[PDB]
């Protein structure tokens, strides 16, 4: 009852040389795709009522939420990289690429049901509607979430020495941007539908980086067992049913930051209108270079699950520190330039226009939650990311939101400039992960005693 | 003229039975014997036996939580044994 998180610090020997630097080029290719993104936010500005994201950040609902499921394989296929067969890691790498198109045709069918924002209960940027050329980004860009799941199954088989996605998802963006505007209005091209057709154009390049997979059964021995990807063997064949509860717990836990989308976007329109909606040139600068952060461990989450088959029990989970804390070096030594700097005159009028004449009550959470979370789910990308342990890691997250229910109506009821004050027990909801998890990363690298059942050998 | 099947690991039981996941870099001529006792001294030693690069095997671990100790056995060139190795950590 002083520390029921046991032998804390020790994740150290001479680990200075834990070199998962190619597990950052798992997410420097993710600035590469995070960044077509705005060159059609500000490409479909040619059209001015092309505020068009109007679906595109409420489509990336059943992208990144089904995504979790899919990026939930990174164990599966790293972990059996201390087995032998990429083709039974690939009869999975298929059975999922079935999923990665099976759930992908729900991405692609649930999107259908979707389109009835023809609805109302409160303020603008969440009800109104007269002219919707959104109608069709809702479909010319909601028809993709099939070919777009296999085109993430992809890096869910980058788990074993390649970042030949940083290769493609960079030539991907650039082939899109030319192609992006062709439809907004273009050449010989179908040159018309543009407010939607940025999106027909973006989703164009999904299907193209869906066969940036096909185009890499290319530089070495296979990952292609795409024989009939079917299943049946019991009532429902696993290596599939297996991904199931690496699935539910991932997405539904990507469904923290999924309500952190109906939180941060339900506190701009009390009487707070003005710079309380510019709490998003802020929190989209969370997204922005929170990604390369965050996702070092959702890139690291290999060199841990991978090195459990490769039977090094915490010769991984005590590198699950030495990488926990190494961008955690820059988790805090650039939470520095976060609460520090602002939208100066480098910010003209880009991703969500509001730069010249508003407040900094916005860098006030650029520390709050910022480094006391930075990492605290790059924990899970080595919990989940190592083990089973997203099972109720899930309920990691049934707190970081239900612990953060009342630091909702805790700016609206406040003591001072409480802008960052519903970021109260939602930066304290959000460092009871500095416990809950790296609590099970020392129940847990202390299961790689219990697991490592002979301590060494002879000569 | 050599030394043992020289890795050691038992990851989990099925705490009646148990997995025994140990070295085998090829074989030799090839063969394995694997002892089958507690460290009690009573309850005689018994025998499992395997082939290929297959000391990476698993037990019938009948009896309960009690301390168990078990070794495996090279077999090579001379139809005899090229060295043995054990740990003892039970249910
Ligand atoms: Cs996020």
């Amino acid at each position: 009852l002083d520390r029921f998180s046991f032998s804390v610090f020790l994740k150290e020997i001479r680990l200075l040389t834990a070199l998962a630097l190619p597990m950052l080029l798992a997410q420097v290719a993710q600035v590469g795709i995070g960044f077509v993104d705005t060159v059609m936010a500000g490409g479909a500005g040619k059209e001015d009522l092309a505020a068009v994201a109007l679906g595109s950040s409420a489509f990336a609902t059943v992208y990144i939420t089904f995504m979790g499921i899919m990026a939930a394989l990174n164990p599966m296929i790293a972990q059996l990289y201390g087995a032998g067969k990429t083709g039974e890691a690939g009869e999975t790498g298929r059975q999922g690429i079935w999923f990665g198109l099976i759930l992908g045709i729900f991405g692609m069918i649930l999107m259908w049901a979707a389109i009835t924002p023809f609805r109302n209960w409160l303020t603008l940027s969440d009800y109104v509607e007269g002219t919707m050329a959104q109608y069709m980004l809702f479909t010319s860009l909601a028809m993709p979430a099939a070919m777009v799941h296999r085109a993430l199954h992809a890096y869910a088989s980058s788990l074993n020495r390649p970042r030949l996605i940083m290769l493609v998802s960079f030539a991907a963006f650039v082939l899109n941007v030319p192609l992006n505007y062709i439809f907004v209005y273009g050449k010989f091209g179908m040159p018309a539908l543009g407010g939607a057709g940025c999106g027909v154009a973006t989703m164009a390049v999904f299907w193209f980086s869906a066969l940036a997979l096909w185009i890499y059964i290319a530089k070495e021995k296979f990952f292609r067992p795409f024989g009939l990807t079917a299943k049946f063997g019991k009532p429902d064949w696993a290596v599939f049913k297996q991904i199931w509860k690496i699935g539910a717990p991932i997405g539904l836990s990507y469904f923290l930051e999924a309500s952190a989308f109906s939180f941060i976007v339900f506190l701009i329109a009390p009487f707070g209108e003005d710079y309380v909606a510019a709490q998003q040139v802020g929190i989209s600068l969370s997204g922005i270079l929170y990604m390369i952060p965050q996702s070092v461990g959702s890139a690291g989450t290999v060199r841990i699950g991978f090195s459990l088959g490769r039977r090094e029990f915490s010769r991984a989970r005590y590198i699950s520190g030495v990488s926990l804390v190494s961008g955690w070096v820059l988790a805090v030594i650039t939470v520095l330039s976060l609460v520090l700097f602002r939208s100066p005159l480098a910010s003209m009028y880009n991703d969500d226009p509001a730069v010249l004449s508003i407040a900094s009550t916005v860098l006030l959470f650029a520390g709050l939650f910022q480094p006391a979370d930075f990492t605290q789910c790059i924990a899970s990308y080595a919990l989940r990311g190592y083990k089973v342990t997203k099972v109720p890691m899930f309920i990691h997250a049934a707190a970081f939101w239900g612990c953060g229910l009342l630091p909702g109506y805790l700016l609206a009821y406040r003591f001072d400039m409480g802008i960052y004050g519903f970021w109260t027990a939602l930066i304290a909801s959000l460092t009871i992960a500095a416990v809950a998890l790296v609590w099970c990363l020392e129940k847990y690298s202390m299961e790689l005693v219990k697991s490592h059942k002979a301590v060494s050998s002879g000569l | 003229v050599s030394s043992v099947p020289t890795k050691l690991e038992v990851v989990a039981a099925t705490p009646t039975s148990l997995l025994i996941s140990w070295d085998a870099r090829g074989e030799y001529v090839v063969y394995y014997r694997i002892t089958y006792g507690e460290t009690g001294g009573n309850s005689p030693v018994q025998e499992f036996t395997v082939p290929g690069s297959s000391s990476t095997a698993t037990i019938s671990g009948l009896s309960p939580g009690v301390d168990y100790t078990i070794t495996v056995y090279a077999r090579s060139y001379y139809w005899g044994w090229y060295s043995p190795i054990s740990i003892n950590y039970r249910t």
